[PDB]
């Protein structure tokens, strides 16, 4: 089910897409987004969890929020894997993303915008149900409410429409689930010679306590979460329980009341503590991004994924990937800070390609680190 | 007068530079006393029917429109930047 | 019984503050913050900011997470600040929805 959509209204533009239905392996999906549409493996992505909730962010927080995550991508070639319908968060996270791309004057490196829809979602999707290859559907662009139904977003490139299943109505999350863990074990280069295990994240903006259960599992696949300080629903109750310290379950009952009034439902609150608990157990895949103190995301990103590893294990080995990483994003200070930072030995043939991937993509401050190391 | 004025100088024969150049653009190629010639041929043309201020299509200038707000986005960003970074902020 | 109340009280030092002007907009906006929660009610406290060009005021005080902030609401305040050449409201305005 492949078909090409060319976008008609402010701006015509043209975008993939891919009907799949909940019950596909993801290889399938990942080999086909490699391969048919021409997409190079990404050396980073990034997820949205949220935003679709009625609340939405306050535009200083939203312009924050994109220009430091299309900053923190533009440096390396980037996913950054939303819903894509046009509302909320990611309406505008797109918007940015193709700014980025028209403005971009290197398209070596590319920031795309993939789009996991689900297709009970989708407004006139018998529009684009014609997909003809030699001639690709025509779709209009409409700026719908809130409601239950969105279009098509025109500035998000490619697209995943998955189908509800009739089991449950979390097919698209389980989808995201998967296609994250999937994708969190390849390679971010074409050979696995000169390549980094693809670095997935998840970022969180005001969560409903129905994505809990998704926000769990993912945790449970062992990928880094990203949590907006001022976001507005679980990632307040999360940001709040960090500042606390500790955990306690009247202390969570009582700030999901506060936060949530309208959903009051003893088993659906005692099962949302139950999964809270179990998130905050693990802590060292959780990291808090305040835009009003930090607004430096790549540095959080890589705080994040470096804390991720070294909780993992002490090899040099292991943090290879994301010393290459720090190395791909000028961060030298951090990456002495947390990385070379007595704990690991490192010798000279384990800093060897790293030193060639400093001294090819010209970073004077690693070369100097390497040398001054080894 | 001259230490004083030359440097206006300068930028006064840029900016008139400009609309000679600008005059030059549609000069016909022929000197006088030939110029006669591309006069007529001129008329004739008008009588039977710019590398300078150009039109573009829409996908190009919608692109240079927005190329156009990344840099002054930049451009500004770089300049609160360095209002942070100054000595009389930082005291 | 006054200190009792306690929101309705507010102290000026002239040697430490000495801006009498933020003192009265600190004093009103703690009362309409004691009496309720609601956007409306705080529309006089940031008119009054607006007059003012209180904007660290307003920033610190009424638009700080506790009230909700639709367009309906601020439009006559953005109409109010772009009238009296007030920039630094008008960007506040325009960065809160």
């Amino acid at each position: 089910r492949l078909g090409d959509i060319d976008f008609t209204g402010v701006s015509r533009t043209r975008g993939k897409f891919v009907r799949v239905t909940s019950s596909t392996d993801p290889a399938e999906i990942y080999q086909i987004l490699t391969k048919q549409w021409g997409l190079a493996p990404p050396h980073l992505v990034v997820a949205l969890m949220g935003g679709d909730e009625v609340a939405q962010l306050k535009p200083w927080l939203r312009d924050t929020l994109r220009k430091g995550l299309v900053k923190a991508a533009q440096s390396t070639g980037a996913w950054i894997l939303t819903s894509g319908l046009r509302f909320g968060i990611t309406k505008n996270l797109g918007q940015a993303v193709r700014d980025h791309s028209l403005a971009s004057t290197s398209p070596k490196v590319r920031v795309v915008a993939i789009g996991i829809a689900p297709w009970n979602m989708i407004q006139n999707r018998d529009l684009l149900l014609s997909a003809k290859p030699d001639h690709p559907a025509t779709y209009p662009t409409e700026d719908l409410p809130y409601g239950a139904v969105y279009s098509l977003d025109c500035n998000h490139s490619h697209f995943i429409l998955v189908d509800e299943d009739p089991k449950r109505p979390g097919a698209t999350g389980e989808m995201r689930v998967k296609m994250l863990k999937h994708i969190s074990l390849q390679r971010t280069g074409y050979g696995g010679t000169g390549s980094i295990e693809i670095p997935v994240l998840c970022l969180l903006v005001h969560g409903e306590p129905r994505i809990l259960q998704k926000m769990y599992k993912n945790i449970q696949n062992s990928i880094p979460w990203l949590i907006l300080a001022g976001s507005g629903g679980v990632a307040d109750i999360l940001v709040t329980l960090m500042d606390r310290g500790c955990w306690d379950a009247d202390i969570v009952q009582e700030l999901l009341i506060n936060t949530f009034p309208d959903g009051l439902h003893s088993t659906e609150i005692t099962s949302w503590t139950k999964l809270i608990q179990r998130i905050l157990d693990h802590g060292h895949l959780l990291t808090v991004h305040d835009p009003e103190q930090d607004s430096e995301l790549d540095t959080v990103i890589l705080k994040a994924l470096v804390k991720a590893c070294k909780s993992q294990s002490q090899e040099a080995q292991d943090f290879l990937d994301e010393l290459k990483l720090a190395v791909a994003w000028n961060r030298v200070d951090i990456a002495k800070s947390e990385i070379f930072s007595g704990d690991v030995q490192w010798s000279a043939q384990d800093l060897e390609e790293v030193m060639m991937e400093a001294l090819v993509n010209d970073k004077p401050d690693f070369v100097r680190l390497f040398v001054d190391n080894g | 007068t001259f230490q004083v004025v030359q440097e206006n100088a300068d930028i006064f024969w840029k900016f008139q530079r400009y609309n000679l150049i600008v005059e030059y653009h549609s000069r016909p190629a022929l000197a006088p006393p030939f110029i006669i010639i591309s006069h007529i041929t001129q008329a004739l043309l008008s009588f039977i029917k710019d590398l300078l201020e150009r039109e573009l299509p829409s996908g190009l200038d919608q692109k240079l429109m927005t190329w156009e707000t990344v840099q002054k986005e930049n451009y500004l960003a770089k300049l609160e930047h360095e209002h942070r970074e100054s000595s009389g902020e930082r005291l």
